[PDB]
RNA sequence: GUCCUAAGGGGGGCUCAUGGAGAACAGAAAUCUCCAGUAGAACAAAAGGGUAAAAGUCCCCUUGAUUUUGAUUUUUGUGAAUACAAACCAUGAAAGUGUGGCCCCUUUAGUCCCUCGAAAUUUGAGGCUAGAGGAAGUUACCACA
RNA sequence: AGACCCUGUUGAGCUUGACUCUAGUUUGACAUUGUGAAAAGACAUAGGAGGUGUAGAAUAGGUGGGAGCUUCGGCGCCAGUG
RNA sequence: AUGGCCAGAAAGUGGUGUUGACGCAAUGUGAUUUCGCCCAGUGCUCUAUGUCAAAGUGAAGAAAUUCAACCAAGCGCG
């Protein structure tokens, strides 16, 4: 099934290699659909082996911004 | 194409035009050119001019559209001329301007009147491809007429065939060869691919069988 | 009209199917479909019949160009345009010609003549369709040109000069702007431009909208610039429109720039440039207005440089000291343009290096109206003869145009020598 | 071009009508009539 | 797709922005005259540093915006800059000043470049040198450390 | 030493236009593969004939020469129309 | 029935089949009573240009080789 490969699908669609390709994009999923459906998958931080957070979750920044006007 | 071949081709051309069958007028030697591997509209139409060392055309009539001083120089040199008053008398009539363009093969204007030519004769000379050549009050009118007579035009248009006069029967063989080779070399220089675009070359008189270089 | 929509679509599809089965003729199917396309009130039926007609033309000319069928259909479209100028049914002829031209099924000059009659029409939509045919095909022409092109410290300064020489060589051999096949294939371009200008642009009775008048103006100006025509009243017609208060004045200035060319007199362009300078580039004018005016002046000066006076050009070049970036870059563009073209008007501070060296040595000559090249010898022929003499001297140690045959290798060597001489002159 | 100022200065465009001021209040509105497509019982 | 990413060197002359007072039209604003004017002008950093017989502006000649070799700084090779060394120059009466701008794959070429290992030639290939360009989820069925 | 959370060069089950494959299937060519007739298509050549948008005496692919050709009747240039 | 759906490494192999559409096979829904439109997208299915493998053909070369047409099914179109 060479015609069902993602490269051949993109060539028959018209997209040129070098365009941004979000991980998980296939025939059933566009970049908009992947970004929409990954919102339900958000909410997990990145931890080390000991359990302390090395990179926080979405909107859990821990960093205090500089608030001036 | 070999120069000895050029020499022998123009040799039987002169032989036929002078000995075998001589017409009542003076025939004009001309070169016909075919093109290949080229698009007339997608690619640029090249335009160029080259001065032949000898006058190919003794019978050209050249009109002079200039001031009173240039008219005096023209009548001193025995060349017919026309004034801006006469151009105003024409009153921008397309038929009359077309008749003038048909009657005179070339036009020569001064700087002071060459900017007034398109507002007096309208688009007639540009339509006929006979826009005047500038001449100064310091340049020699007879000399200017000489290179205007000796100069041919190499302009491309909608088709892939061209024809340029390169000489006549009465003027002789060696400078015939010089004019023909100069025209061919200038053509090759103007071509973007040189000899890769030369479809066919052919010299003939006004009323004569063709002689193919290529 | 009376039948159900699905049933009439199935009838048209069945007729096309019978044509594919070769039961009926293409001419018979087209003559039984086209009047219904013209007079049908149903938009879906009109679109479907138009699509079936386009598919029929594509299938008929897939094997070979069916000249009889193409000529008959072009005759029908021309008669439809000629029958009623005020009728709006000529838009179908315009749309069919656009689709077949972009599919490259029709390439002959008869669709060009049909759209010429479409431009010379009373109906605004038909005029818009014909003008769009001649104008908006430039995008497809650029796409085709792109396809054809796809088919085809001191050392750094020398490399930059070589790149500049390569850009100059590309300008010397790179296709002319505003170039389009139908614009070339139409006959009597001067008469067509004059007819359009008198019919639509000169007439105040024409109630065309401003965008449509701009489309007609774009067509006229591209014709004038491309075929080097002389339409004198057009330059007097731009006079009332060259104002910053005028809407789409950028489009008007672009049209004037495209209208200008080499054989236009400096006497008729100079009042336009003076008016642009006064209205657009002034002390009370805004920075954007000044930048737009200077950009338009630079475009007109590229097309015809003799329009300027020397004092006006020096005044406009002095606007490069402005604190606005747009005005600065526009003035520097005008100065650079006159640096290559006519450096004598520029001030000695503003000429630059190569201009002053050329004017001192005497190679740079004044540009004049109507002056054409009159080279008795080929360019680089002296360098080629010098190279041949050097080769002969080397062989001995171990005029060319008149007698010697121009070899293609010799022509390539002469071109390389000319490029080397240009690089040496730049250095 | 990624800078986000608190206030964005409007840009004057030649050949186009001037934009209305930032403090301008537009009172024009369009209304659509709701209709219930149900016959008398 | 068009446009801008900046003219340097030498010598000479003169001061700029602005303010006050004056001259038919002429006034807030056109040109001319005097006085005051430490830079409040200009120099391609919009409120950094530096420049007044100049580093600004104008005029006259010019392309040191040129080849070659090392050293130093930013720090293997770069690149930029700094004093030079040699040649060729420019300018000025001369001292001097000027070596810029105030601070990993693809592909091309090689006559006298080398190999294809039994010998030679012609195509081709390899090498060296010098260039140009640029691989998705789920587990509330679960399991392991 | 359960369950829960977290970590992994994690293991395994399952899904899908994720990547690389594959059984099967389908299509074309060659062989198996013998005895006979008829047709077309494509090139190669040997040629031959044609051009109405309107206007114009004609039904103008176009180009460049050209005022003279002439078979001695005329055709031309000129004019007209483009 | 020179068939559909399946098994088998293959087979002069096998199941349905000691069968023949009131049958076999694959599905969904799930007694009885009661209960439109759209082929937009994705599937499935029926019918000369484009895309177009191998073999075969033609040209160039001293050959390797290079370039050309032709080009089934599928995809695309309908």
């Amino acid at each position: 099934g060479t015609g069902k490969k993602e490269k051949n699908r993109l060539l028959r669609e018209g997209r040129t290699p070098g365009d941004p390709h979000v991980k998980g994009e296939n025939f059933y999923r566009s970049a908009k659909k992947i970004k929409t459906l990954n919102i339900l998958k958000e909410g997990k931080p990145i931890r080390d082996s000991k359990g302390k957070i090395v990179k926080a979750a979405s909107f859990q920044s821990k960093e205090v911004p500089k608030a001036v006007i | 194409i070999t120069v000895a071949g050029v020499r022998q081709n123009v040799a039987e051309l002169l032989d036929y035009s002078n000995n075998v069958k001589k017409r009542n007028f003076l025939e004009t030697v001309e070169l016909q050119i075919g093109l290949k591997n080229y698009d007339p509209q997608r690619d640029k139409r090249f335009s160029g001019t080259v001065k032949l060392p000898t006058v190919p055309r003794p019978n050209m009539s050249i009109c002079i559209l200039g001031d009173q001083h240039d008219i005096d120089r023209a009548k001193h040199g025995g060349i017919d001329a026309m004034s801006a008053d006469d151009l105003k008398k024409l009153n921008k009539n397309k038929k009359l301007i077309k008749k003038l363009a048909r009657k005179y093969d070339a036009f020569i204007a001064s700087e002071s009147l060459i900017k007034q030519i398109p507002r007096l004769l309208g688009p007639g000379l540009s339509k006929a491809g006979k826009f005047p050549t500038p001449v100064s009050h310091s340049d020699d009118l007879s000399a200017k007429v000489n290179e205007v007579k000796s100069t041919v035009k190499f302009q491309l248009k909608k088709v892939l065939c061209m024809g340029v006069a390169v000489g006549n029967v009465g003027m002789t063989q060696e400078q015939l060869v010089a004019n023909i080779m100069l025209a061919i070399n200038y053509l090759v220089s103007l071509l973007k691919k040189g000899w890769q675009n030369v479809g066919s070359l052919t010299i003939k008189a006004t009323m004569s069988p063709p002689k193919r270089l290529y | 009209t009376t039948l159900d929509k699905d049933l009439r679509e199935k009838v048209v599809g069945s007729l096309v199917l019978l044509r594919r089965k070769d039961v009926i003729d293409s001419v018979s199917l087209l003559t039984t479909l086209f009047p219904i396309l013209i007079s049908s009130p149903s938009k879906s039926l009109r679109t479907l019949i138009y699509t079936k007609i386009i598919s029929d033309l594509r299938e008929s000319n897939a094997k070979a160009t069916n000249h009889k069928l193409n000529r008959t259909i072009q005759t029908v479209l021309h008669n439809l345009l000629t029958s009623d100028r005020t009728s709006s049914k000529g838009l179908w002829a315009c749309r069919i010609t656009r689709e077949l031209w972009r599919r490259q099924i029709w390439t002959d000059a008869r669709p060009c003549d049909v759209m010429k009659e479409a431009c010379l029409s009373d109906n605004e939509k038909v005029v818009v369709g014909g003008c769009r045919f001649f104008l908006g095909g430039d995008k497809e022409r650029e796409e085709l040109e792109d396809e054809e092109s796809d088919e085809d410290k001191r050392q750094k300064a020398y490399e930059k000069a070589l790149e500049k020489i390569k850009k100059q060589e590309r300008k010397k051999h790179a296709p002319h702007p505003l170039n389009f096949s139908a614009l070339h294939l139409i006959n009597d371009p001067q008469g067509f431009a004059e007819k359009l200008f008198q019919k639509h642009l000169q007439n105040l009775k024409n109630k065309f909208t401003l965008e449509n008048r701009l489309l007609v103006l774009q067509l006229v100006t591209r014709l004038v610039g491309l075929h080097k025509l002389t339409v004198l009243p057009l330059y007097s017609w731009f006079v009332r429109y060259l104002t910053p208060k005028q809407l789409n004045v950028t489009t008007f200035l672009a049209c004037l720039a495209q209208a200008t060319h080499n054989l236009v007199p400096p006497d008729v362009i100079e009042p336009l440039v003076v008016k642009i300078a006064n209205e657009f580039v002034s002390e009370a004018s805004a920075a954007e207005v000044a930048a737009a005016g200077l950009n338009a002046i630079r475009e007109v000066a590229m097309r015809q440089p003799l329009c300027m006076s020397e004092t006006l050009l020096q005044d406009l070049v002095l606007y490069q000291k402005s604190k606005d970036k747009g005005v600065m870059m526009a003035a520097k563009g005008l100065q650079s343009l006159y640096r290559e073209v006519y450096p004598e008007m520029l001030q000695k501070k503003f000429r630059g290096k190569e201009a002053t060296m050329g004017l001192r040595a005497g190679e740079i000559k004044p540009l004049k109206f109507g002056e054409e090249e009159a080279a008795e010898d080929i360019e680089g022929i002296e360098l080629l003869e010098k190279y041949k003499e050097e080769q002969k001297k080397k062989k001995v140690e171990q005029k060319l145009a008149t007698t010697t045959i121009l070899t293609p290798a010799d022509l390539a060597k002469l071109k390389e020598l000319r490029q080397q001489a240009k690089l040496d002159k730049m250095l | 071009k990624e800078k986000q100022k608190d206030f964005q200065k409007p840009k004057l465009k030649v050949g186009k009508p001037k934009q209305k001021p930032s403090n301008f209040t537009d009172t024009s509105f369009k209304t659509k009539s709701i209709v219930v497509n149900q016959q008398t019982l």
